[PDB]
RNA sequence: UAUCGACCGAGUGGCUUGCUACCUCGAUGUCGGUUCCCUCCAUCCUGCCCGUGCAGAAGCGGGCAAGGGUGAGGUUGUUCG
RNA sequence: CUGUGUACCAGGAGGGGAACAACCCAGAGAUAGGUUAAGGUCCCCAAGUGUGGAUUAAGUGUAAUCCUCUGAAGGUGGUCUCGAGCCCUAGACAGCCGGGAGGUGAGCUUAGAAGCAGCUACCCUCUAAGAAAAGCGUAACAGCUUACCGGCCGAGGUUUGA
């Protein structure tokens, strides 16, 4: 089986062994698509994913490889963006970006700040009770977003009564 | 140092067992073999299961002792010893005329033995001697 | 006692009551279930087929039978179905309960010998196979692995 | 070859005298 | 199906008990304790988790996990309790 | 434990089976050359890192027999192979967008019940569709839906047996 991805006009793709690099105006991303007997190459202005194998396991990865590459095209052009909101009930939670990590202070009244380091060239812009995570690498972006929500995770008490935390409000 | 080897083998990306089999076969044939780039030789299968086996060998022991190597140096040379009658004169001789190295201390690029190469493009479930060594705690000298 | 002790046909046939005495009664309540007033004139006839020769004690025969029929009350106490457990526990089984001295055992129970492929249960129903589930529970309480087999149904 | 698709096309083509595919189907008449 | 859980059915262990009589009758000293060393996990505590008939506090049940810990005393030779 | 028939150990070497009374080859004068048996041919260790092809990713497995080599009932969209029925370029299956409409809030019941407490019936208009409402949801409404229809898309899909 073989699939051909026509690459967008503002974009450029390049191979280097098992690594692929996609570059658009919104930046660039480099990934690794290493699976047995699956060749990923850049032919002219198209990316080809092919293999002589057609078993369920090989077909699975081909489809995964495709989405990964279409996501890269989208990342370097329209970019990826996740929206978030901070909802607190009693203790005023302070969310801020300090350095390369987001810091949440006074969560549920805690005296110690919780923090998570941002992934890659992902930019986190906070404005009021809203947060917005964006960047070319969806993996890097997706994690950062999730990382922030996970940062206000609570296991000890009943979640139905304690909901203070930063939640993902918009998924691309 | 200085090991006047008749044969210099390149274990880079090669099935450790399969290389060891041929190297022993040759040492017993009188050849002086130098295995190079041990840190880069490989062994196929699930890394987690493979490491459990090598970790178990490290935990085993007692007063009499069961010294088991952790660096690719020894993991490999031990592997080869398991394919030699090292407690015998003839077998100790062969084994002693065999040395394994980290990287390549020689000027020549070692040769690749037939059938011993692993094709990274067709395999994903395999591990590097170097990776085992690091997981086993060895001081990454290479 | 465990099924382990009697599931195998490892002893000669011991069923002659003219020579054996004190045999415990059977725990099997009925052999005919459903509208046994009516005949097997139904569209679908499924059956539970034992996959290994074995001896099934009346103990397990009654648990499997109940397990299935009780559940077949997904159709109703007086529903429209038939159900027959066609085997009867003829083999009298013993237990040596003096060590190995004079160890012939005493009657402790009865079991039914069933050979690989024989059908132990048979149900008759209209396209209303809640019975296939009834046997999943039935095969759940008898020693051997079994296979549910639809005998007359092209009504997929 | 559902008949309802056959009959529908009949009804459509009849009104043309007095699914898009079923309209193009009637149009080819 | 938070939790408890009969019947019946399938197993694992080799800690109890029984069976057997393979080893030992030109001797392998018995129970309990004690002292000192190693280990097993089917985990009692401690670490990290999941569910709840989880507001909280505390329970209850479950998962990973054998690093460490698991003590003092009254009757009884007791083991056990 | 106790019978029976038989070959073996006992009283049976030698080759193999890691070791190993009775499992496999084998019944054996000395000595020698040769060819096989069982069993082996990646190394330890004599002989293949042999050929055509398939499956497996668990180191499953590399364990004939066995006190000795475990693995069961029950389960498995892990993966390979084979078959049957049905749907499909007159556009399936899925996804996304749009439409989901009047009689009517059906009648009964009840203070009230209007798709959705209960009982009963379960009709007809417009139409490309739209239930006397399948599932939530409200005190009841509402609101979210969904059955059903149209669009975009474009190739197999779905059900079942081995
Ligand atoms: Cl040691
Ligand atoms: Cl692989
Ligand atoms: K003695
Ligand atoms: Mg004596
Ligand atoms: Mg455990
Ligand atoms: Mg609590
Ligand atoms: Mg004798
Ligand atoms: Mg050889
Ligand atoms: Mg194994
Ligand atoms: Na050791
Ligand atoms: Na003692
Ligand atoms: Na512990
Ligand atoms: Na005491
Ligand atoms: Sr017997
Ligand atoms: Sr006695
Ligand atoms: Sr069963
Ligand atoms: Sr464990
Ligand atoms: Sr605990
Ligand atoms: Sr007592
Ligand atoms: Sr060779
Ligand atoms: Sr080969
Ligand atoms: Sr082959
Ligand atoms: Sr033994
Ligand atoms: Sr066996
Ligand atoms: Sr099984």
């Amino acid at each position: 089986p073989r699939v051909e991805l026509e690459i967008p006009e503002d974009v450029d793709a390049e191979q280097d062994h098992l690594d692929i690099t996609v570059e658009g105006d919104n930046g660039s991303v480099t990934r690794r698509l290493w699976y047995p007997d699956i060749d990923v190459s850049v032919d002219g202005d198209t990316v080809v994913i092919e293999s002589d194998e057609d078993n369920a396991k090989t077909m699975s990865t081909i489809g995964t490889f495709q989405s990964h590459i279409e996501n890269m095209f989208h990342g370097v052009t329209e970019g990826w963006e996740y929206g978030m909101e901070v909802f607190y009930s009693h203790f005023p939670m302070q969310v801020n970006v300090e350095g390369d990590e987001v810091v949440i202070e006074n969560f549920l009244g805690e005296k110690a700040p919780r923090r998570t380091t941002i992934h890659g060239d992902t930019d986190v812009e906070i404005d009021g009770e809203e947060l917005t995570v964006s960047g070319p690498d969806i993996e890097a972006v997706g994690q950062t977003a999730a990382d922030i929500e996970q940062l206000t995770r609570i296991n000890d008490k009943d979640v139905r009564v304690f909901q203070d935390g930063v939640y993902i409000t918009r998924k691309p | 140092a200085e090991f006047d080897a008749d044969v210099i083998v390149d274990a880079r990306d090669c099935i450790m067992g399969r290389v060891a089999s041929q190297v022993a076969e040759q040492a017993l044939d009188g050849e002086t073999v130098a295995v190079v780039n041990a840190e880069r030789a490989v062994i196929t299968g699930r890394e987690e299961q493979i490491v459990e086996k090598y970790e178990k060998r490290v935990d085993i022991g007692n007063d009499n002792g069961y010294f088991y190597p952790k660096r690719p140096d020894g993991i490999f040379k031990r592997t080869i010893r398991g394919m030699l009658p090292h407690k015998k004169q003839r077998g100790r001789e062969a084994f002693e005329s065999v040395r394994v190295y980290l990287g390549n201390p020689y000027d020549e690029d070692g040769e690749v033995l037939d059938g011993t190469s692993l094709d990274r493009l067709s395999n994903i479930k395999f591990v590097t001697l170097g990776e085992i060594s690091e997981t086993l705690g060895a001081n990454k000298t290479w | 006692k465990p099924g382990a002790m009697y599931r195998n046909s490892s002893k000669p046939a011991y069923t002659r009551r003219e020579y054996i005495s004190g045999i415990p009664g059977k725990k099997i309540a009925q052999f005919d279930m459903g509208n046994n007033g009516a005949g097997p004139t139904y569209p679908a006839q499924v059956e539970l087929v034992v996959e290994k020769p074995v001896q099934i004690r009346h103990n397990a025969l009654e648990a499997a039978r109940v397990a299935a029929n009780r559940y077949v009350q997904n159709s109703g106490a007086a529903a429209n179905y038939k159900f027959r457990i066609r085997k009867f526990p003829f083999h009298v089984i013993r237990e040596n309960k003096d060590g190995m001295r004079a160890p012939f055992g005493k009657p402790v129970g009865t079991a039914a010998r069933v050979h690989g492929a024989n059908h132990i249960f048979i149900a008759w129903v209209n396209p209303d196979p809640n019975v296939e589930e009834a046997w999943r529970r039935a095969k759940m309480k008898v020693t051997p692995t079994i296979n549910i087999d639809s005998s007359p149904a092209g009504n997929a | 070859i559902p008949e309802w698709k056959q009959e529908e096309v009949d009804a459509i083509v009849e009104m043309i005298e007095s699914r898009n595919t079923l309209l193009e189907r009637a149009l080819d008449d």
